[PDB]
């Protein structure tokens, strides 16, 4: 089985600032990662993945780094409909796993 | 301008099974894969399995194995979910997922249906 | 510059002379153009993309379309989706009880008799139990689809077909043989119309297909990618004969006005299911290359071969068609080797069930009946090509099953070298 973990729970943030966001895997996942911002009462979509390319709509506010066993996001002058909770799934193989998800808020 | 959609849902007997339906549209059924997926509190979002639309080979989890049975038509273009013996931790919304590379490398899945709430009492 | 429009047909000088039109279609006023030519071109590389080409769906509806169209003239067979009691008191063999022998209906015939007393011989997979008592029975595809029997007229081959781009419009296949159609290719063969693609369907094996160019070769997406549905492409074809020993009876029993309908009469010779045979020697070398060259692609793990899951009688089986008959069969004891990481003797013989009525495609749509014939029947062709899939464990086994989960994958494996511009 493949276990992650994340950065805790609670991020803070300001408007128009930089975000950064990072999430540890326990084996190799290569590049297989992806990314989704889970809104609640919406079902969530993927706005980042392979951690290089972005999917089409997305904007160019994420940016996906990272190699090996730990994965970083980089959100820069964000917009308040970015305040969601951000899960990262890795599909390098087996059945799959989530992470926990962490949320950004306003101190 | 692809969409998934599926419909409501209503509370269940534990030992029983549930009955849940997927339909697509917009794109071409028989070329992408089908995966459901569960979100709850206190849980993550544990993977349920995959299906192939055209053939009947699936693919299930070693934790939910035994306890779900999938279907397709590919008549009326759906996916049917059936969990089996049911247990009180699983009062969950469960979710559909359109993947993508379709017979080729499945990466990244991204359409997404509403999602549904089932509940089980006694 | 690449673009997206729709080809033609075209065919060789060959002619139907007994002129079946319907199927004579193929060929019918498609146009035989038989002048063959070919180009060299230099400087030329760019991103192949076989799996997100343009000319693949284009192949698939004609081929679904022409096996839809060309059983609208032919009879329906509708009337014959009624009550089956098949009683099976007699056994010249064992295996006959199930729903089989003299399995009798009451037609309204011919004649203007509303409650004739007329039997037929059936399948037992072909057949299912009403939600009742086992004196009754149903056929499996008048629940789902309407039925329609073949007519004698729509008997098919695999006719070689030729696909020619119209004016304005060119095609590329690249010389390049170990080519994995997923990135820059090289020197550039161009041609007007492509060698000839047999229109056969077939399940987890490639028959009749087209040979490799000296060794074997692995083609799929790029190798970044989680790669899943693998194509293999071998140069030692390997012959396999497929046989049903039993000569049959064929009854008419007439249900359209003025036109017939042909059933199963009785079995003659010592009967046994359908039976084919596979060489070991080249066997066992075949798929030991395919291990020994499977082994660069992920060299890191042990990989090894499994039977396919179940869901269906088409992913379990090895399904294709002969004589105008469907043969399912087993195939699950090859491929059941496993590897470590770090000439004919010995024949080795499969089990095969064969079919009548099939579910053939398009549901929303019509469905097929297969006519049976007479005469013990022989069935010798080519193995070229694998259709494996991929799955991986949280062990270091790296799982392979024959597989693919579309007629697509079949026709992509001739279809690669070609794109539009
Ligand atoms: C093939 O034969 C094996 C032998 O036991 C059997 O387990 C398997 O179910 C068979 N598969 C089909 C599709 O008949």
């Amino acid at each position: 089985d493949i276990q992650m973990t994340q950065s805790p729970s609670s991020l803070s943030a300001s408007v128009g600032d930089t975000v950064t966001i990072t999430c540890r895997a326990s084996q190799d996942i290569n590049n297989h990662l992806s990314w989704y911002q889970q809104k609640p009462g919406r079902a969530p979509k993927a706005l980042i993945y392979s951690a290089s390319s972005l999917e089409t709509g997305v904007p160019s506010r994420f940016s996906g780094s990272g190699s090996g066993t730990d994965y970083t996001l980089t959100i820069s002058s964000l917009q308040p409909e970015d305040f969601a909770t951000y899960y990262c799934q890795h599909y390098s193989t087996s059945p799959y796993t989530f992470g926990r998800g962490t949320k950004v808020d306003i101190k | 301008q692809v969409h998934l959609e599926q419909s409501g849902a209503e509370v269940k007997e534990p030992g029983s099974s549930v009955r849940l339906s997927c339909e697509a549209s917009g794109y071409t059924f028989t070329d992408y894969y089908i995966h459901w997926v569960r979100q709850s509190p206190r849980q993550g979002l544990e993977w349920m399995g995959w299906i192939n639309p055209y053939y009947g080979n699936t693919h299930y989890a070693e934790k939910f194995q035994g306890r779900v049975a999938m279907t397709r038509d590919r008549s009326t273009t759906t996916a049917y979910m059936d969990l089996s013996s049911l247990t009180s931790e699983d009062t969950a919304v469960y979710y559909c997922a359109r993947d993508e590379g379709g017979s080729g490398s499945y990466s990244y899945f991204d359409s997404w249906g509403q999602g549904v709430l089932v509940t089980v009492s006694s | 510059k690449e673009a997206k429009t729709t080809l033609f047909c075209a065919s060789d000088a060959k002619a139907y002379e007994k002129k079946v039109h319907n199927v004579w279609a193929t060929h019918a006023c498609v146009p035989t153009d038989p002048n063959p030519q070919e180009m060299v071109l230099k400087n030329v590389t760019e991103n192949f993309n076989m799996w997100k080409n343009d000319m693949v769906d284009q192949m698939h509806e004609d081929v679904i379309s022409l096996w839809d169209q060309s059983l609208k003239p032919c009879v329906k067979l509708t009337p014959l989706c009624v009550t089956l009691n098949c009683t099976n008191a007699t056994a010249s063999n064992s295996s006959i009880i199930e729903g089989m022998k003299n399995c009798s209906f009451n037609i309204t015939t011919e004649l203007r008799d509303k409650r004739e007393k007329k039997n037929a011989l059936f399948y037992k997979l072909d057949i299912v139990q009403l939600d009742g008592n086992s004196s009754q029975y149903r056929l499996i595809n008048c629940n789902t689809s309407v039925i329609t029997q073949a007519c004698p007229k729509v008997s098919f081959d695999p006719i070689p077909i030729h696909y020619c781009a119209p004016a304005g419009y060119a095609i590329l296949k690249c010389n390049n043989k170990t080519f994995t159609g997923t990135g820059p290719c090289n020197n550039v063969s161009t041609v007007q119309c492509t060698h000839g693609i047999k229109p056969v369907v077939s399940t987890q094996l490639l028959l009749n297909g087209s040979l490799a160019e000296g060794e074997i070769i692995i083609r799929s997406e790029n190798i970044t990618n989680n790669v899943k549905t693998i194509i293999v492409h071998l140069n030692e074809s390997v012959k396999i004969e497929c046989t049903r020993p039993n000569n049959k009876t064929r009854t008419s029993i007439r249900i359209g006005p003025g036109q017939w309908f042909y059933a199963t009469g009785q079995v003659i010779g010592d009967i046994r299911e359908a039976y084919c045979n596979i060489n070991e020697s080249k066997w066992n070398e075949t798929l030991q290359r395919v291990s020994k060259k499977l082994k660069e692609y992920f060299p890191h793990k042990n990989i090894t071969f499994q039977p396919s899951s179940g869901g269906d009688l088409e992913i379990t089986t090895h399904s294709f068609n002969c004589g105008g008959e469907f043969f399912y069969c087993n195939t699950s004891s090859l491929f059941n080797r496993t590897y470590m990481a770090n000439n004919s003797t010995r024949t080795i013989t499969i089990h095969c069930r064969i079919k009548q009525i099939i579910n053939m495609w398009q549901e929303v749509g019509r469905a097929m009946y297969a006519p049976p014939i007479a005469g013990n029947i022989t069935c010798i062709s080519n193995i070229t090509g694998l259709l494996l899939t991929r799955d991986g464990g949280k062990n270091n086994t790296e799982t392979f099953r024959p597989g693919g989960g579309n007629m697509k994958d079949n026709w992509r494996s001739e279809l690669y070298k070609y794109k539009v511009v």
